């Protein structure tokens, strides 16, 4: 029937946030901080004042969401009175930020009615005579995303020039910095701090469990009457949220003590609403929550326990022997020779008490050994993983490490999973379970 | 290599089931023989089946 698909599409659109900007919801715990952003940004597109704020809050804490809600709320009327310059702190390095501002000043003033061209000096001067220099001007709203990379501990030239065209300019600017560091004012060089308006507004977090169930109530209820089922779907929702002993409130309660975040709940709820096929099926699927434990089991299906569960028998004996050898050493290192000199000893003690276990030769335990470093059960001795930036992953791509030039069975590996954590997770009905004690 | 063996050996007591059952039995033989060697990897079984078939 084409009656159920409208309800499902409306529910998933509310769950993604892709509504039109008149029924787009704002949760109650972030309605005060949306008022401050609305106050700041509404006295720069209208009153043409200039200032600079920094939004501090963790990841998925609704900073780009609130800012795009304002910039789509200040566009239904005052479309022609502002242009937006959005730039990240990841995809815009401090030399490629100038080309970003020049390309986004050029193509935005085109859509209203060549500054992109030249070298870096000519482009940086072409956008310093444009901004640093009854009628109404045009304001520029700068959106700096992850501003804690432009505030590096060397120069801070882009921040000095952007915060310097706040006091000392004729063009009204309003620059938003979304970051994640709580110690963001300690980053700034002491002459970029003096140009800064010092108005850093911290995003709100969830203080109560009532805020979370009110947020889920705001997200899943339906306001516009599109499908015939909505008159049930609201009420059958509230029966799950008012009763504090149901499954949905219990999953919200265990979300409040774990990762205290609404987008994890959104990614839980979305394949529940989208895999359902009928309205009664959706109703009993949100009654029982038959999917928030299928999905939540699958999210842990291979970390260090759901893929050790899928180990084979020789691989398990090799892992147990290697953890025994690392437990016996001082600092926790071993190699293939010290591991195979425990596999054959353990299996000879298995065949001593008794029908048996076939001892695989060291020509076939090499494949097992390579299959337990491609599942991350062993690391090397001091091998750091992925490097932090892109140059340190280049500086080491030209280095020829000593741990890869020595022969294979002498590389000093290191355990990912100690023998105590191996004792409790192997079932007690195993033929090696007694061998996890020491 | 099997469809020339059925005529090299003068085999007339065969049908398609009589080929697919020995194929599945060979695959189960490689599995119960070599699963403790490889692990749960389809790629390390595919090439063992490719080697030990003819
Ligand atoms: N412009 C947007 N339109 C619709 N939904 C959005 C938008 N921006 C973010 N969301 C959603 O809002 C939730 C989190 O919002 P975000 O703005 O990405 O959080 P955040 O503060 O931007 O994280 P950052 O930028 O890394 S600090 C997610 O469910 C996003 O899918
Ligand atoms: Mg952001």
């Amino acid at each position: 029937d084409p009656g159920f698909g409208s309800l499902q599409r409306r529910l998933l659109q509310q769950l993604y946030g892709t509504l039109p900007t008149d029924e787009k919801i704002i949760f109650t715990y972030l309605q005060d901080c949306q008022q401050e952003i609305d106050r700041i940004i509404k006295q720069s597109i209208i009153q043409k004042e200039s200032h600079s704020v920094i939004l501090v809050g963790p990841r998925q804490s609704y900073k780009t969401y609130l800012l795009d809600y304002e910039l789509s709320l200040l566009q239904q009327s005052y479309k022609e009175q502002f242009i937006t310059i959005r730039l990240n702190g990841f995809i815009h390095s401090e030399q490629t930020a100038i080309n970003g501002i020049a390309t986004q000043l050029e193509q935005q003033l085109q859509k209203i009615h060549t500054i992109s061209s030249g070298s870096l000096t000519e482009v940086f001067e072409k956008i310093l005579l444009l901004l640093d220099s009854s009628i109404t001007k045009i304001t520029v709203v700068f959106i700096f995303d992850e501003i804690d990379t432009f505030a590096g501990p060397v120069r801070q030239t882009l921040l000095y020039n952007l915060f310097d065209m706040v006091e000392h300019s004729r063009v009204p600017v309003c620059i938003f910095g979304c970051t994640t560091k709580l110690n963001i004012l300690e980053y700034l060089e002491k002459r970029v701090k003096s140009r800064f308006s010092q108005r850093v507004i911290y995003m709100p977090q969830i203080q109560n469990l009532d805020d979370m169930v009110d947020a889920v109530r705001n997200l899943l209820t339906v306001r516009s009457e599109i499908s015939p089922w909505v008159s049930q779907w609201n009420e059958t929702l509230e029966k799950e949220l008012s009763d504090p002993r149901s499954n949905l409130n219990r999953h919200i309660r265990m979300n409040f003590e774990t990762f205290r975040s609404l987008p994890t709940l959104k990614n839980s709820i979305i394949p529940l609403v989208a895999t359902s096929k009928n309205f009664g099926s959706l109703c009993t699927a949100i009654k029982s929550c038959s999917f928030l434990d299928i999905y939540n089991k699958n999210q842990l299906s291979n970390n260090l326990t759901g893929r050790l569960q899928s180990l084979s028998d020789l691989e398990l004996a090799i892992l147990i022997s290697a953890a025994r050898v690392a437990l016996r050493a001082k600092d926790g290192s071993f190699n293939f020779n010290l591991a195979y000199a425990e596999y054959e000893k353990m299996i000879k003690a298995i065949n001593s008490r008794i029908n048996t276990i076939k001892l695989w030769l060291k020509k076939d335990v090499k494949n097992v050994w390579e299959n337990l470093v491609q599942l991350d059960f062993f690391t090397e001795k001091s091998a750091v993983g992925l490097r932090d930036n892109a140059t340190a992953a280049f500086y080491a791509s030209n280095y020829q490490f000593q741990g890869t030039m020595i022969p294979f069975d002498l590389r000093s590996y290191q355990m990912q999973i100690i023998l105590q954590e191996l004792r409790r997770i192997i079932p007690k009905s195993n033929m090696y379970y007694s061998w996890t004690q020491l | 290599c099997l469809r020339k063996r059925i005529i090299e050996e003068q085999i007339t007591d065969c049908t398609d089931d009589q080929f697919q059952n020995v194929a599945a039995n060979f695959i189960h033989l490689i599995v119960q023989a070599f699963h403790s060697y490889t692990g749960n990897d389809i790629f390390a079984l595919n090439d063992l089946i490719d080697f030990k078939w003819p």
